[PDB]
RNA sequence: UAAUCUUAU
RNA sequence: AUCAGGAAAAUUAAUGUAUACCGUAAUGUAGACCGACUCAGGUAUGUAAGUAGAGAAUAUGAAGGUGAAUUAGAUAAU
RNA sequence: AAUUUAAUAUAACUAUUAAUAGAAGGUUACUAAUAAAUUAAUAAUUAAUUUUAAAACCUAAAGGUAAACCUUUAUAUUAAUAAUGUUAUGAAUAAUUAUUAAUAAUAAUAAACUAAGUGAACUGAAACAUCU
């Protein structure tokens, strides 16, 4: 229920000017674990709604289609945060892929090496997250964590 | 009703047949209709198919909020703010001095302050029908340039006068939304960032969640070919 | 009388409004045989056992996986009076999908780390680059 | 040392218990389900203690 | 069209 | 549809007046239906026969 | 003569497979063992296609009276079961023949011989069969000719050194599969 | 009778 | 007795077992199936008060379930 | 400035002629969503073109099947490791979960025309068998 209300009134319900569906774009700079949250909060709210618009549509016999309209309307915010989960999978995959090829790899090393690494007018931080991005060191073991160890110490020789 | 329809897609092939009727017997289809309804609900205008629908604010000529004069009418040569569009008719309901009809309505539908059952009530009229004011009416607008707009919070057009176009009617500025509802989140918390795109090792969204994002029996997606495939296609 | 309302013989029938009509039409679970088994994709779950029992296989059964932190401040829809938000990936062909604008991002945590964007930090925004 | 349906009521009690699940959790891992569902009024057949 | 125009009506009474 | 048993009761909240909720009201379909019926069933000499 | 119910015949023009390219909706389980024949395999006088019938198919004629009451008759060739022996493959082949392709058999000194004849006549009217004995007799006979030097140690050398080393990164290897990464190289 | 050729293992 | 009477799918012991789905109304000697009709036709099975009797025959009929989409009079000839 | 004739639509077929190119249904629901790229023309539009997402089950052929069902299990297996974890005199045994590797499947796709195999009877002959 929502309120504790049989049923919400015209004036219960949330109108359509004051409310707006996300964006697709808003929701690609959300966590997965906050976008996992919205997602069951959007059924919650569809349940809430499909048992009012069921008592509406089975009982009363209404055509007033609010309570439908926010479903359909939750139902878009879903399929958009769906949507922005497998693009950003793919977006994944695809620097993996880009990754694995070597010379693309060297080159973005290099250019990591000369711009912000190696230079002066924080060197430490940059390199802790560099550490998590690129390999698998944080603060378990493998041929990426012993390549990224290799890296490091290339640094540290070279400063 | 008692249908359970709602709760399900059953009979597909006929309500298709149903809702998408030949527009040769559109007549035969809503002759019945108006029959069916009573006077204060029908409305004089086409329904026009959602295909040819003023979706844009350029196909529509008038937003809700601005001042238009009416002509082609009974109540012709009146000013009228336009209140609302009608979506599915492509039409405006303009204020109490727009076009009208004096029609009786049940006591389910009395205004507060109501003697007789017979009451006015504003009927649609086409954007054709009326032109804008500014006292100065406009024969016709056209659309040239765009901009955001800090109220609307939309890339909208500028409506300028037909010939010269240094002559703006700009737009109606709308009601401030005093947003106070529980099922609509805050801007501060709608925006704020709690993802970057950091690891390269670590996939961001887990390995069990894949099968709810995406299908992996897919019969769309063909997987390609390899040499030894070839070698065992080819004689 | 059937119906009171109804005492003379008008070709109404007995129960609803024709006997015939077309027959060619899906089986649900409630016609045929008693050996006419429909099932409705519930449960392709565990194994039928040799005697007529069943198993479930558990690694084989439906969880519904609910976030163990819910933030409850997130809600269904956005206040309207946040603009829609829109991206922008000029010189970028792969959109979002690109491997170049992918590398950029990560080598932009690196430097700075955890800097929220322009539509992030400022609500009157309404387009953006990531 | 005890028959299934006393051992099945014990797992139960267990769970209660803990304030974990109440029943063997399944391995198939659904994150973003999409099904709903319609809580109806109670029958006369139903008692407070039931819901539909 | 009418119905949207009468629940108009009812808001506007009410405010 | 499933029926559930759990430990704690549940009672539905009473259901509105006709004057209170606006959609919770079934008078004005039920009346628009039956004058749909009237109109499409009218044939002859019932056009003139006063509406119900 | 011609070979009109032969080259009259056409099969579906299969496109050439690329090795990134897409795969086609139904891919075959086992490999094609054989070369495709030009010429299919005949859809009339399916008898044929399991022998050497010399191109030749049943007739369908009239049966003509004294009366010239015309009625359809048909005239089968005058096949026969025959284990002839091959030289090549060091073994009798028995298969249905014609007399008449019998007859051409002897005449050109050997089963072997007939298969093999390069001409396109022959190829026409050699059968489904017919082209795969001949596939069998011709790389039975290069084999003959060309042995492998006039490689395979080396690899099972390499094996288990290249799967410890895969170990040592972490992933285990099979045989099957070193033997798939190993062939073109 | 290593022409055909039936059967069985 | 002659009429000679189906098929086909281990054992302990150890260790498990958080219990799938589907039928479930009513109708079925019929107005709810087949017979163009709410059609004296057709439609499988076990029950099937007691008292009688050889009996599930025949009488009755406790309980149950009915009393019907024609009534009211009239009862010539037929 | 109004109406009127004729012409023109996403909104007829049929016939000819010229040009052009050679292609999903259905069922019902845990409904089956799309995102972007520059170029030119005109900050936003618009054209064209490149790409990209999702797309339940059924429609002979994973295997059934009394179409939209069921059975099978790539949210699998085989590992290897990581960690809490057990029988166990670290230590070899397994229990998840988690990674990573490696191993598979995914036929609805026309009709007309064309070529080939087979090949009538009525009818015609004022009959009729040759012949048609």
């Amino acid at each position: 229920f929502s309120n504790k209300k049989f049923i919400r009134s015209a004036d219960d319900l949330p109108p359509s000017s004051h409310i707006r569906p996300w964006s697709i774009p808003e929701l690609r700079h959300k966590s997965f674990n906050d976008l996992h949250s919205l997602w069951y909060n959007c059924l919650r709210e569809q349940n809430v709604l499909a048992r009012e618009n069921h008592l509406l549509k089975n009982i009363v016999g209404s055509t007033h289609d609010e309570f439908s309209e926010l479903s359909n309307s939750i139902r878009t915010t879903m399929w958009q945060i769906r949507h922005v989960l497998n693009e950003r999978e793919l977006a994944y995959s695809a620097s993996r892929e880009f990754l694995q090829d070597e010379s693309e790899r060297k080159k973005f090393l290099d250019t990591l090496a000369n711009d912000y690494f190696l230079n002066k007018d924080e060197v430490a931080s940059m390199l802790t997250r560099f550490q998590l991005a690129i390999f698998g060191i944080s603060e378990t073991v493998d041929i990426n964590f012993i390549d990224g160890i290799k890296f490091l110490a290339n640094l540290k020789l070279q400063r | 009703s008692g249908s359970y329809q709602h709760l399900s897609n059953v009979g597909s092939r006929v309500m298709k047949r149903l809702g998408n009727r030949p527009k040769n017997f559109l007549p035969h289809s809503e002759k019945f209709i108006k029959k069916s309804t009573p006077e204060f609900m029908k409305s004089d205008l086409k329904e026009v198919d959602e295909k040819t629908s003023f979706k844009s604010e350029k196909e529509w000529k008038f937003i809700p909020g601005d001042r238009v004069v009416v002509m082609s009418g009974a109540s012709k040569g009146n000013i009228a703010v336009i209140k609302s569009f009608d979506k599915r008719t492509n039409s405006f309901i303009l204020d109490e001095n727009g076009p009208t009809k004096t029609v009786p309505v049940p006591k389910q539908f009395w205004l507060e302050g109501q003697t007789s059952h017979m009451i006015t009530i504003p009927v649609s009229i086409l954007g054709k029908d009326l032109r804008l004011v500014a006292t100065v009416a406009v024969r016709d607008v056209s659309f040239n340039g765009s901009y955001y707009d800090a109220d609307y919070k939309k890339v909208m057009p500028y409506r300028c006068v037909k010939g010269q176009p240094d002559l703006i009617i700009p737009w109606p500025k709308p009601d401030p939304i005093d947003v106070q509802t529980n099922l609509a989140t805050d801007p501060v918390i709608a925006r704020e960032q709690t993802f970057w795109v950091d690891s390269v090792v670590r996939n961001p969204i887990p390995k069990k969640a894949i099968p709810s994002i995406r299908n992996p029996h897919s019969k769309y997606k063909r997987g390609t070919l390899t040499a030894k495939d070839i070698a065992k296609l080819v004689a | 009388l059937t119906r009171p309302w109804k005492k003379y013989r008008d070709g109404e029938l007995f129960y609803g409004l024709s006997k015939v009509g077309n027959k060619r039409v899906p089986l649900t679970t409630k016609q045929g045989n008693k050996t006419m088994y429909k099932g409705t994709r519930a449960s392709g779950i565990g194994r039928h056992t040799k005697f007529g029992g069943y198993v479930i296989n558990w690694k084989k059964v439906r969880t519904y996986v609910t976030p163990d932190m819910v933030n409850f401040e997130l809600k269904p829809y956005v206040n309207a009076n946040v603009p829609p938000l829109k991206h922008e990936f000029k010189g970028f062909s792969g959109g979002p999908l690109d491997p170049r604008l992918q590398l950029l991002k990560i080598k932009e945590y690196i430097v700075n780390g955890r800097v929220q964007s322009e539509g992030a930090t400022d609500t009157s925004c309404y387009k953006e680059r990531g | 040392d005890i028959n299934v349906s006393e051992k099945i009521y014990k797992w139960t009690k267990a769970g209660i218990e803990q304030g974990k699940e109440h029943f063997k959790v399944g391995g198939n891992k659904v994150y973003f389900p999409k099904a709903r569902i319609i809580l109806l009024r109670p029958n006369a057949k139903h008692t407070p203690y039931q819901a539909k | 069209d009418f119905m949207s125009w009468f629940k108009r009506k009812k808001q506007e009474e009410h405010q | 549809k499933m029926t559930i048993e759990m430990e704690e009761p549940f009672i539905w909240p009473e259901e509105p007046r006709p004057d209170e909720n606006s959609f919770w009201d079934s008078t004005t379909p039920d009346n628009m239906e039956k004058y749909r019926e009237e109109r499409l069933n009218c044939l002859g000499s019932d056009a003139n026969k006063p509406g119900t | 003569r011609q070979w009109r119910l032969i080259e009259t015949r056409k099969i579906a023009k299969q496109p050439n497979y690329q090795v990134g390219d897409a795969k086609p909706l139904h891919m075959p389980k086992e490999r094609k063992k054989f070369p495709d024949y030009k010429y299919g395999e005949s859809n009339i006088f399916k008898q044929s296609n399991k022998g050497l019938y010399g191109g030749s198919f049943v007739q369908f004629g009239n049966n003509i009276s004294e009366s010239k009451a015309k009625t359809r008759k048909k005239w089968l060739p005058n096949v026969v079961k025959k284990g002839l022996w091959s030289e090549t493959l060091n073994r009798k082949i028995s298969i249905k023949m014609t007399a008449k392709v019998l007859k051409t058999i002897s005449k050109e000194g050997g089963i072997d011989n007939y298969l093999t004849k390069e001409k396109s006549a022959r190829i026409k009217e050699l059968g489904p069969t017919g082209w795969k004995l001949r596939y069998r007799v011709l790389k039975r006979k290069d084999e003959i000719e060309n042995p492998p030097h006039k490689r395979r140690r080396l690899m099972s050398f390499l094996y288990p050194l290249e799967k410890l080393e895969y170990r040592s990164v972490g992933k285990d290897l099979n045989y099957k599969k070193f033997v798939e990464l190993f062939a073109d190289v």
